[PDB]
């Protein structure tokens, strides 16, 4: 995650769950990676509930 | 067996917060879990009173 840090100019971590800083700390598995595009103000809509 | 319940907190082990969840965030879910483990405590005690 350091060098996914720096890679790409993303948005500073705005959500909620895992710790920020602390992603090189856990031990997760099993993850799903779905890329999309939308338009504008839809990114608030991609929210739990 | 009351170690085993989660008391609405999204995990049974204290670590697993403190390692995976935000400490602002991870402050109100320990609080929330010492006090369902203190709930407990005292209806053992008034039980054994």
């Amino acid at each position: 995650y350091s060098v996914l840090y720096n890679l790409a100019p993303f948005f500073t971590f705005k959500c909620y769950g895992v710790s920020p800083t602390k992603l090189n700390d856990l031990c997760f598995t099993n993850v799903y990676a779905d890329s999309f595009v939308i338009r504008g103000d839809e990114v608030r809509q991609i929210a739990p509930g | 067996k009351q170690l085993s319940s989660k008391f609405g907190a999204i995990s049974s082990v204290l670590n697993d917060i403190f390692s995976r969840l935000d400490p602002p965030e991870a402050e109100v879910q320990i609080d929330r879990l010492i006090t369902g483990r203190l709930q407990s405590l005292q209806t053992y005690v008034t039980q054994q009173l």
